[PDB]
């Protein structure tokens, strides 16, 4: 399973740790050998915001 | 505006919200020495200031 | 609109699984349930290689707060009465215990 | 009450000894024993030379304290506890102020 | 921390203190203001709880300002909306008066937060222990005798004679 | 298997599944055990929060939410359950049943005094 | 300078301080307190440790119907990777205690005899979240869930600083209770002053062992009784 | 002043007497190349990224119209083109 950037499994029920700083194509859970990922990792999209709260100004003064 | 970075796999997620919100506060348009803000105030005694 | 409550039991005979959202229920190993009989509890287990299904019933509120669970086309629907049950699924981490302590010297 | 419950929670506390028994000729080390406390419990307070009642105005006539006297139950245990040698200490007094539980009013 | 506070409604001297260095200091209690002494030594606080409307502990994983988390005085079972949190808020204020609660007892400590302002956490309060403080109000639907401590006075109102009463700004 | 349970499941029953892909499919609901499964076979189907039922105490309140658990099929006896699936198994729409304990109504009438 | 706290209270009503601090790497770590010294420690070694949640249990905890936000998932996987950093074999209850039997075997004065599953345990439900009450395995994640999310809800600007220096939030010390706290605290220092008469005697030598009654009666009385003094 | 050992200042201050021509509506617009505009005066919202192809980063800028930062703090392109493949990256 996947939430966010990281990827959960199903038989171990937890995740695994950076796919990258560790092998990619070969991963599995960090203590049981209950190899999940059969190397289809995931599209890892996550897009954050910013929300414009501690920009101060005459400007922003004026859309408040 | 728009600019895309790219960074090794080694080195893990950060505060890529903090990591542009503090250089912003910090960066400048056009510096200019020692000084901040000008104020029009009100003429007093024969004196525009 | 309003329908009825078709059937009323004794025993409820179900229970719940609240592990996560979405576990995938790979149903490799379909496990048994161990009863009680306080009234209305229950708990599980099941076995695997290296996984243990571990479950039993919240004592704070379970039968004294009961869930029933419906079933309707017909479109009238019959009452079956719903255990709800907490779990926590175990796996094989045991064998740590054979020298926790400094024991080559242990004299500090 | 509360400080009755308040060492009530105290599981099994130990001091060791350097008397031997008999692979772990070294490592059961002698007598695991332990020491809690059940019951404490002001009373009242009194004065003598049987015993009397006295007066909290007595008290703060003689210009002295208003002593009141505390009990403190030991409870013993040794090898989970196959004898328990068991004592009761006071320890000597504790004040209580007027109008209380414990007092004379 | 030695000027007067408008949240202090009721609790302490606005009125007494010392002239000089304790300025703010110490200054002591108000009239009928009260200490509890032990707690509502019911633990059915919760077991009717459930029953009015909340879900229950260890089966939904809800959590953040989103709900409003039903703190008991230490214990949690309980997080809702707040469309069940006004009604929760008063609906132990028409029990807490009302003598078919054998187990809600008269004297508890049931504070509302709702999510405006993002200001203070969003949840449904209940204390009542030691050291809980008291003050005493009159409770206007089945007018009867009713104790308030200070964390009822930010989203529940007093008001200081009845004829600042009018329509559903007060209840108290 | 420490605890002591006193028994093991052998007493099964069945579940009405149609499995047909108008519908029947599961309904489950919260409420109380100080409730009517034993004095009033009967409840609404209503929209969100648009109902007050009549017992006794004169109040039940069928809520919804929808904005989660694996659900269970003891259909033979000596499985004691299995995990219910069509291909996991969703749900439409849950009830939490409480009692509107209602306030004393508008009276501004004793209590402003002049 | 963020934080959010409790003053946790035993239900004999001598308290401690369980206070959380942010730190601006990422991670969180606690705070304890004792004789004179502070304790600091990472989060999760404490969270992990109650009951076995090695799962999405850790994070489902978090809102789970609402994992939309985005200050979320960037924001608790580098304090969850800020402890696979220092031990990756570290997975279940068993494993996680056993950290404290390197550093509070001394600390808290245990038993040489006692292996660290006796104490660590121990060591947990001295100091932190006392009233959620003994055996709260169950019940101290979920306060210490909730307790988390408010601190990222602290930093995230959807909450607000509270007045610690109003009538919003305080309490009484009552005096009386506590004159009934120290009869807690000095009652548990004559009890550690027998248990500092029997070593300063058998470490001396020529200390017979107390099944002859007068041992007892040779050890608890020439230690001085002044609770009242 | 007279004990602190004054030196850099909370409220720097000076007064500049202006001519007797120059006018109500020309100072002011000098007075906006005088106050030290930040960088971050010009954005709406800041929308970033961590993607992944090898880790890839990218940075979506949002600011305002044109005719703000042109208008309140009198300044555009003439710096904000060199300030962002010269001083911010
Ligand atoms: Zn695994």
């Amino acid at each position: 399973s996947v939430v966010g950037s990281l990827i959960f499994c199903l038989d171990c029920g937890d995740l695994l740790e950076n796919p990258n700083a560790v092998l990619g194509s070969n991963v599995e859970c960090s203590q049981c050998k209950a190899i999940y990922p059969k190397s289809q990792f995931s599209n890892l999209k996550v897009v954050t915001t910013t929300a414009d709260d501690a920009f101060p100004s005459s400007l922003r003064a004026k859309k408040s | 505006c728009e600019f895309k970075l790219e960074l090794a796999a080694d080195t893990e997620k950060l505060l890529m919200v903090n990591i542009v919100e503090e250089i912003c506060r910090k960066s400048i348009i056009r510096q200019i020495p020692h000084i901040d803000r000008c104020v029009h105030p009100e003429p007093e005694n024969g004196k525009r200031v | 609109s309003e329908i009825e409550i078709e059937s009323v039991q004794d025993q409820p005979s179900v229970a719940v699984g609240s592990f996560f959202k979405g576990f995938r229920a790979p149903s490799d190993t379909t496990f048994d349930l161990y009863k009680k009989k306080e009234k209305d509890e229950f708990v599980l287990h099941g076995e695997n290689e290296r996984l243990e299904y571990e479950g039993y019933t919240d004592s704070s509120s379970q039968a004294s707060n009961q869930y029933v669970v419906g079933l309707f086309n017909k479109k009238s629907i019959q009452l079956y009465k719903a255990p709800v049950l907490v779990s926590k699924v175990v796996s094989k981490s045991s064998k740590n215990l054979r020298g926790p302590k400094i024991k080559s010297k242990s004299d500090t | 009450g509360l400080l009755n419950l308040g060492v009530k929670d105290i599981g099994e506390k130990v001091i060791f000894d350097g008397k031997p028994l008999n692979i772990s000729n070294s490592g059961y080390l002698g007598n695991k024993l332990s020491v809690s406390v059940e019951q404490v419990s002001i009373a009242k307070p009194m004065s003598n030379d049987v015993e009397r009642k006295v007066y909290p105005s007595e008290s703060r006539q003689r210009l002295t304290s208003y002593r009141g006297k505390l009990l403190l139950k030991l409870k013993w245990s040794v090898n989970n506890g196959e004898e328990n040698l068991f004592e009761v200490r006071d320890c000597g007094g504790l004040p209580v102020m007027l109008q209380s539980n414990r007092c004379h009013l | 921390v030695r000027k007067l506070l408008p949240e202090s409604w009721g609790f302490l001297c606005p009125v007494h203190t010392p002239d000089g260095s304790p300025c703010g200091l110490l200054n002591h209690f108000a009239h009928k203001c009260r200490i509890s002494t032990q707690q509502s030594d019911v633990s059915r606080i919760p077991s009717i709880l459930y029953s009015l409307g909340v879900a229950p502990a260890s089966h939904t994983f809800a959590a953040g300002p989103s709900l409003c988390c039903v703190q008991i005085d230490g214990k949690i079972i309980g997080w809702v909306s707040h469309e069940q949190g006004k009604i929760i808020a008063d609906t132990l204020r028409y029990w807490k008066v009302e003598g078919k609660t054998p187990g809600l007892p008269i004297d508890l400590e049931i504070g509302y937060v709702p999510p405006s302002t993002r200001g203070q956490y969003p949840g449904l309060y209940l204390f009542g222990g030691h050291s809980r403080m008291l003050r005493p109000v009159r409770y206007l639907p089945l007018d009867k005798e009713d104790i308030v401590g200070p964390f009822e006075q930010v989203y529940m109102n007093i008001a200081v004679t009845p004829q600042e009463i009018q329509n559903n700004v007060h209840t108290h | 298997s420490i605890p002591d349970g006193f028994k093991k499941c052998k007493h099964l029953k069945n579940f009405p599944l149609n499995g047909d892909n108008k519908q029947q499919q599961v309904w489950l609901i919260k409420f109380p055990s100080n409730v009517d499964i034993s004095k009033l076979k009967s409840l609404p189907v209503d929209f969100e929060s648009s109902t007050t039922m009549t017992i006794d105490k004169h109040d039940y309140k069928i809520m919804d939410d929808t904005d989660n658990m694996t659900l269970l099929v003891p259909s033979e006896s000596k499985e004691s359950l299995k995990i219910a699936s069509t291909a996991p198994l969703q749900f439409d729409k849950v009830f939490s049943v409480s009692e509107t304990a209602k306030i004393p109504a508008i009276d501004y009438s004793k209590v402003r005094v002049p | 300078h963020y934080g959010i706290q409790i003053r946790s209270v035993r239900p004999d009503q001598t308290s401690q301080t369980n206070v959380l601090h942010y730190l601006n790497d990422g991670q969180v770590t606690f705070r304890f307190s004792w004789r004179k010294n502070e304790y600091l420690v990472p989060v999760v070694m404490i969270l992990k440790a109650l009951c076995h949640t090695s799962d999405r249990e850790i994070f489902d905890g978090i809102i789970g119907n609402d994992v939309k936000d985005s200050f979320l998932t960037d924001r608790l996987e580098l304090l969850l990777r800020g402890f696979k950093k220092r031990y990756p074999h570290l997975q279940n209850r068993t494993q996680v205690l056993q950290y404290l039997g390197d550093k509070f075997r001394v600390v808290f004065q245990a038993s040489p005899d006692q292996s660290d599953l006796e104490v660590g345990q121990e060591v947990l439900d001295r100091i932190v979240l006392v009233h959620l009450g003994k055996d709260g395995s169950q019940d101290k994640f979920r306060m210490l869930l909730f307790m988390i999310r408010k601190l990222y809800s602290l930093v995230a600007g959807e909450c607000s600083p509270d007045n610690p220096d109003a009538t919003q939030h305080q309490e009484v010390l009552l005096g009386g209770f506590l004159y009934g706290m120290i009869l807690k605290e000095k009652i548990d220092e004559y009890l550690q002053n027998i248990i500092a008469q029997v070593r300063m005697d058998i470490n001396r030598g020529m200390a017979i062992n107390f099944k002859d009654k007068r041992y007892m009666s040779r050890v608890l009385m020439r230690v001085n009784e002044n609770i009242g003094s | 002043i007279v004990m602190t050992a004054s030196a850099a200042i909370k409220t720097p201050q000076m007064t500049l007497p202006i001519w007797n021509d120059v006018s109500d509506e020309q100072a002011d617009t000098f007075c906006k190349s005088i106050s030290k505009v930040l960088l971050s005066e010009v954005i709406d919202k800041v929308i970033v990224t961590e993607t992944t192809g090898a880790r890839s980063y990218v940075i979506h800028m949002r600011f305002f119209d044109n005719n703000e930062y042109s208008e309140e703090y009198d300044v555009s392109k003439e710096e904000l083109q060199n300030v962002i493949s010269n001083q911010f990256i």
